[PDB]
């Protein structure tokens, strides 16, 4: 299977059980099966906010509306803090019971029915194309807020401006440029060390001794 | 289409299956299934509630065609002192009384009293001969009688017979329906019948019911 | 015969008494102690059986069962009907700005030109026909009622009263038997309670003319001063 750099080997616990599994656990938080199960269902849950998150903003930049990061601010129907009330009274039960469908299922769903799957769409190329779009979602908000933050505008007006000078307009003339050159530039050394360490090992794994890890057993 | 049986055509069509009642078997002309307040569950009182239900038909199809047809001919000409249905007995107090068609040698009816006199000796009659019989019937049918109520002879076939049934309570429950239209919409509107239908034929949006809707709000 | 901490009311779970009450033979009745001779039909094991069939209306057990449904219904949209009539009044004197927060007034918002903006915002519904309005509703109503009688998209082959699958009962509170036979009744009182208040919210409009809110607000202002007798001889024959 491919991995998340070019001839990786996967940990031990990554054994490809899992969906969109690619042997990317290097801090090895997923170690525990349990709590693998639960990330794995954090990620689904990050990456469905991440997905509704990723294409409201889209759409609210494309037409004539406030910028994401300042809709809070606005002025609506509803005093902020009687929204918050309303809105943390709803997200108990609804967490509630997605809380007692992972409990049960081990996945998924909305209030009653365990898998909200009204149109019989759940095939596991479905489970795999949510993880893939969700994470794909995930890294567009985490870039949506980044360059947003950067700079004063939104989304596509930060891709208008890459595409008016892709080579000037870019991340690395950015005021996070330097950073970002020299995270990637390790980011691109990084995997060559992590062969080095499968190399000089064969077919060892390496415990990095970390809290979660619990690398002494 | 059938009007009888299990197969028959019910009141909310296809949604209708699990909705009527064991004893509302398509024995009955009019059975549409309809006894969501199981009024009629005793079969004793679904008798007696179907007599108040043909009887009460024949009077609003009667009083239906009597509250159109004088505002009819008022446009159409006739002279009617008072036209409209819901002051056309305010017209024994007028000046020459009420008379029929506007002529004053057809009737000319000035004492509401001996009018309603005459009317309670002979409507006390024709309705305990109807409970009872008399005259023009011994052991007859309650509803349907025939004999001197078919002079014509419509209703000899029972299949006609029964579909002319159907059609008379149909008919019948149509006219309750307007009738009691005529009801609200009178005391609402203050107008007739054929009044409140041109002034909808008029400004259909903006002339309909919902323009007197704040009409009975109490307001301190 | 028990120890302190059960007579407080303590570990939950000990249901089996505690529907006596509200059902079986010897419950709490309409009268209390001054009703003897409860119908033979109200044996106690339908919610809210109290024994108040003075009429004998429910006398035979078919239309006992329609009146069941009836009362159940009635309930429902009363109680509904109950919280709408006063939130709206609520809202506007906390100070959200709605245009008309009287209930019997507030059918009367969609004649304005400005339409009927919600909680009176007008970024919301902002419906200006009242036909369009009554057209939608009639449609998804009717809908919704056929569903109910005979069975929709939200399960068939389910109770005409207390459906329950995972449409109507999504969040669980009546798989128990026990938790259900006492929400029953729960449901059946505050929706008697409902329609007895909508009655009253419906004769204090006929009478007072005023919100019913707002006529909380004067009684509690002085209330020997300011009672329902105070609008006695409104209706004076003259
Ligand atoms: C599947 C679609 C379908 C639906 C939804 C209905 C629904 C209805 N059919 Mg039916 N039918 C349908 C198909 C068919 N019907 C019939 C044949 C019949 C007949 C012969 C009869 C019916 C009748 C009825 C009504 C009985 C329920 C009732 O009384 O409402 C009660 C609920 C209300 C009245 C709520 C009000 C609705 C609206 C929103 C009112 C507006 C509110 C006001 C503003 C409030 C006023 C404020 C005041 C208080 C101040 C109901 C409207 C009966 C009828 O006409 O009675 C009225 C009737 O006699 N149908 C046939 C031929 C086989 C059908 C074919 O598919
Ligand atoms: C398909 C769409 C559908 C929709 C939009 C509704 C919508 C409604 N149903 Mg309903 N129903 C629907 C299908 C069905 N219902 C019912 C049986 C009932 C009942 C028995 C009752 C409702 C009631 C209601 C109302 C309250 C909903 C609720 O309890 O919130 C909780 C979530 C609401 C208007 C209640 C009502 O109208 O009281 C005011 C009520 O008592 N429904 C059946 C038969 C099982 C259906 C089948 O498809
Ligand atoms: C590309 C996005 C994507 C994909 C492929 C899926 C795929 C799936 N979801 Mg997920 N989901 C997503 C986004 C996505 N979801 C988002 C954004 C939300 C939040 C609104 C959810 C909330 C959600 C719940 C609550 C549940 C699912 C479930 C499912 C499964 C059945 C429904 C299905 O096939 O959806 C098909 C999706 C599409 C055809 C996308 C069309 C979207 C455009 C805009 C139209 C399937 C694995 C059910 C399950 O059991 O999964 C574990 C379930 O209970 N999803
Ligand atoms: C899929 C996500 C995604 C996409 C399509 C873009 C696209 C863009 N970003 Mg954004 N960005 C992202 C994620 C993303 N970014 C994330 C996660 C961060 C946080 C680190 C940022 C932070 C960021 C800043 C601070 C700036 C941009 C800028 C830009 C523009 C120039 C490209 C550049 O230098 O950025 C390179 C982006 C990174 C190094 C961050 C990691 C990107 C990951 C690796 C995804 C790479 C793309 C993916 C593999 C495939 C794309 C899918 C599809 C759309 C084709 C371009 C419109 C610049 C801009 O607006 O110029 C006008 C700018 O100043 N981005
Ligand atoms: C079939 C019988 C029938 C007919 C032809 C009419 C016709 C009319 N009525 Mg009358 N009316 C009827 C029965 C009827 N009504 C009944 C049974 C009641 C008692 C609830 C009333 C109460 C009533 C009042 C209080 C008023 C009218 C008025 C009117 C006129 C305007 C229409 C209107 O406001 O709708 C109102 C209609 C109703 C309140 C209920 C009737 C139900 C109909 C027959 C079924 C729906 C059919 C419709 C085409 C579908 C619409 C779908 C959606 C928009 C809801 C119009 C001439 C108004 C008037 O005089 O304007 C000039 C007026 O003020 N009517
Ligand atoms: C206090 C009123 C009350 C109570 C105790 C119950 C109790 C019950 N209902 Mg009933 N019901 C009510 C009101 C009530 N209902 C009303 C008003 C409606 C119409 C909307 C319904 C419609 C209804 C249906 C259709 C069904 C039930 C079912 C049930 C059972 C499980 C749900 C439950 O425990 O709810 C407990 C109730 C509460 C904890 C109250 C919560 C307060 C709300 C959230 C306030 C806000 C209202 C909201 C804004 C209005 C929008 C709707 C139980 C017997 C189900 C059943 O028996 O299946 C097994 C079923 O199928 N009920
Ligand atoms: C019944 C109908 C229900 C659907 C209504 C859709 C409205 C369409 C529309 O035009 O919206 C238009 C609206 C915005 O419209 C704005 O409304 C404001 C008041 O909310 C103000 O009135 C503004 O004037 C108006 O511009 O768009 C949205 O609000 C959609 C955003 C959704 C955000 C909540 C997401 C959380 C969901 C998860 C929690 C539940 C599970
Ligand atoms: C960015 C900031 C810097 C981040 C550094 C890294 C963060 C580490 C996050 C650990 C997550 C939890 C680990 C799961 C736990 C886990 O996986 O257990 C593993 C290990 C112990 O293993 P056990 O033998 O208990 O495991 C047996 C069980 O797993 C059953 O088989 O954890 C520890 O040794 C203790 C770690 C405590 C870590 C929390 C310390 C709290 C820090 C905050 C202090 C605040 C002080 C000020 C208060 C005002
Ligand atoms: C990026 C992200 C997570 C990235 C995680 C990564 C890379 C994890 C990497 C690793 O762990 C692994 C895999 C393995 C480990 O061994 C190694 C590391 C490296 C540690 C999550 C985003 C998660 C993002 C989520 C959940 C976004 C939700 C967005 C929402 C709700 C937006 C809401 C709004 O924006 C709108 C819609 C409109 C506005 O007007 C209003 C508001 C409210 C502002
Ligand atoms: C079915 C069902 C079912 C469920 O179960 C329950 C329930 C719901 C209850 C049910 C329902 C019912 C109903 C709806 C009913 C209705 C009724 C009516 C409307 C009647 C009318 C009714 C009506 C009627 C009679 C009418 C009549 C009429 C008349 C006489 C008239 C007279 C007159 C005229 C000509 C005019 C002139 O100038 C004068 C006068 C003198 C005035
Ligand atoms: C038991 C018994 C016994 C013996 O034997 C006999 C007898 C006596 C007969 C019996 C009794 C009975 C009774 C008492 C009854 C009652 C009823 C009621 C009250 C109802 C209500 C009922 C009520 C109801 C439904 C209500 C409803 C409501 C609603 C919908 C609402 C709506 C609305 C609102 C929100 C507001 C807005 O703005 C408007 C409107 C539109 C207005």
């Amino acid at each position: 299977r491919p991995m998340w750099y070019p001839g990786a080997t996967a940990p031990a616990h990554l054994d490809g059980s899992m969906l969109g599994d690619y042997g990317f656990d290097p801090l090895r938080l997923g170690v525990n099966k349990d709590n693998l199960k639960w990330f794995r269902e954090a990620e689904l849950t990050n990456g469905r906010w991440a997905m509704a998150a990723v294409v409201g903003i889209l759409f609210t930049d494309a037409v004539g509306l406030p910028k994401f990061w300042t809709a809070g601010a606005e002025k609506y129907a509803l005093d902020n803090q009687t929204l918050a009330l309303i809105e943390v009274a709803v997200f108990a039960v609804l967490e509630g019971k997605r809380y007692e469908i992972y409990k049960k299922t081990g996945e998924t769903g909305f209030l009653s029915f365990a898998p909200f799957d009204p149109m019989g769409m759940k095939s596991e190329e479905m489970k795999l194309k949510e993880l893939k779009n969700g994470r794909l979602a995930m890294l567009a908000f985490l870039g949506f807020c980044s360059q947003a933050a950067v700079y004063g505008k939104g989304p596509i007006e930060t891709l208008q401006l890459h595409l008016a000078d892709p080579g000037h307009n870019n991340i690395y003339t950015s005021s996070v440029g330097p950073e970002t050159a020299v995270t990637v530039a390790v980011l691109c050394v990084l995997p060559m060390i992590i062969e080095a360490t499968k190399t000089l090992n064969p077919g060892k794994e390496s415990v990095p001794y970390f809290p979660w890890n619990e690398p002494w057993n | 289409i059938e009007w009888y049986g299990p197969d028959r055509p019910k009141f909310l069509g296809p949604f209708s299956e699990g909705d009527t009642p064991a004893y509302l078997t398509g024995e009955f002309p009019g059975d549409y299934g309809w006894d969501t307040a199981g009024l009629s569950a005793d079969p004793e009182t679904f008798k007696r509630y179907r007599e108040l239900e043909l009887i009460h038909a024949r009077w609003a199809m009667l009083g239906a065609l009597g509250c159109i047809t004088p505002e009819l001919l008022a446009k159409n000409g006739i002279p009617f002192g008072e036209a409209v249905w819901f002051k056309a007995g305010a017209q024994i107090f007028a000046e020459g009384g009420l008379n029929y068609l506007g002529n004053e040698n057809l009737i000319h009816a000035q004492s509401i009293i001996a009018t309603l006199a005459f009317q309670v000796v002979v409507m006390g009659l024709a309705e305990a001969y109807r409970a009872n019989g008399g005259p023009l019937g011994e052991g007859l049918d309650p509803l349907h009688p025939g004999g001197a109520f078919d002079p014509l002879g419509l209703a000899d076939d029972p299949d006609t017979f029964a579909e002319l049934k159907v059609k008379e309570i149909k008919n019948g429950r149509l006219a309750m329906f307007s009738m009691f239209g005529f009801f609200v919409q009178a005391i609402v509107t203050g107008k007739g019948p054929i009044q409140n239908l041109d002034d909808h034929l008029a400004n259909p949006t903006a002339v309909n019911a919902f323009a007197y809707a704040t009409k009975f709000t109490p307001s301190a | 015969k028990k120890t302190i901490r059960e007579k407080a009311g303590w570990w939950s779970n000990g249901g089996n008494e505690k529907l006596s009450a509200f059902y079986g033979p010897d419950r709490g009745l309409w009268l209390g102690p001054l009703s003897g001779t409860t119908p033979a039909y109200l044996t106690g094991e339908f919610p809210g059986d109290y024994g108040w069939d003075s009429a004998g209306l429910s006398a035979d057990p078919e239309t006992f069962k329609r009146y069941r449904e009836l009362e159940l219904i009635h309930a429902r949209w009363a109680m509904l009907g109950a919280l709408g009539c006063i939130t709206p009044e609520l809202l506007a004197k906390n100070g959200t700005p709605i245009v008309e927060p009287v209930w019997f007034k507030a059918g009367a918002q969609i004649f304005a030109e400005g339409g009927l903006d919600y909680l009176g915002n007008p970024g919301l519904v902002h419906a200006q026909s009242i036909l369009a309005t009554l057209a939608v509703q009639v449609i998804l109503m009717g809908a919704i009622e056929g569903y109910r009688v005979n069975g929709g998209p939200a399960g068939e082959g389910l109770d005409k009263l207390h459906p329950g699958g995972q449409f109507f009962d999504p969040l669980g509170l009546a798989e128990d038997p026990d938790a259900f036979a006492e929400l029953k009744v729960k449901e059946i009182k505050n929706g008697r309670l409902a329609m007895f208040s909508m009655f009253g919210f419906f004769v204090q409009a006929i009478v007072t003319g005023k919100g019913p809110l707002a006529n909380l607000d004067e009684h509690l202002a002085s209330p020997f001063t300011s009672n329902a007798f105070t609008y006695a001889q409104k209706f004076t024959p003259q």
